[PDB]
């Protein structure tokens, strides 16, 4: 999940893009 | 502390900017 | 609850708050 | 969409909940 | 106080409503 | 860390939305 | 300090910052 | 209210402080 | 990425996100 | 400045990056 | 947790308000 | 750096003013 990956370690804009529809 | 709940707030604001017209689903679960 | 136009990231933070554990879906240009 | 319903127009809490999972 | 209750545990919109005037 | 100070920021933004016209008082103390 | 119209949650975050430990009161429709 | 003073009109830092406890 | 006017603190949060570790400079009235 | 380029007008991600260090 | 990354977000929003026309540089490093 | 000072301890508006240009 986005919370488990991005709240544990910093997710860059590029990494966050994976969670877009 | 509510570290997870606060982080979530930033995450959705960041998705708003990153996704744009593409939209996104936010499921605190999973 | 506030009774104003909710736009941009403000609409996303409102959904985040309002939906809580239910999670939400933000799809603007649907 | 939610943008036209809640950003262009005003949404009550109930209407905002229509976008919850 | 709102800080001691809501920063220790997550407060839902419903719980936060108690702190409104 | 400043966990309390940051949480406070989210709290007041959430009260803004939840309280609406009712307004609210924010006393970091007590 | 910024010299712009402060509205919605932006006015609340400004009060949060500006008032610090003093705390503040947000009552719009007074 | 503060909304008309600082949102509708512009408030200086000093005027914003009028709403501090 | 979002395609809307970015103003006030919204432009700053966008720079914060977009620039990441690179950091950024916000100078409006240059 | 960035305000007139990205707030008054619309900036693409690339143009926003012009303000990164 | 991402305590540093989240704090940074609040810091830049606070600088936006505090600095105003003066602008500011945000270097997560140093 | 602003992160090391202000994320360790709370910085007031007055303290944050040091980091302005
Ligand atoms: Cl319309
Ligand atoms: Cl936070
Ligand atoms: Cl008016
Ligand atoms: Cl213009
Ligand atoms: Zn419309
Ligand atoms: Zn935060
Ligand atoms: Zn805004
Ligand atoms: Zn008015
Ligand atoms: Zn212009």
């Amino acid at each position: 999940g986005i919370v488990h990956q991005c709240c544990h370690s910093i997710c860059s804009l590029y990494q966050l893009e994976n969670y877009c529809n | 502390f509510v570290n997870q709940h606060l982080c979530g707030s930033h995450l959705v604001e960041a998705l708003y900017l990153v996704c744009g017209e593409r939209g996104f689903f936010y499921t605190p679960k999973t």
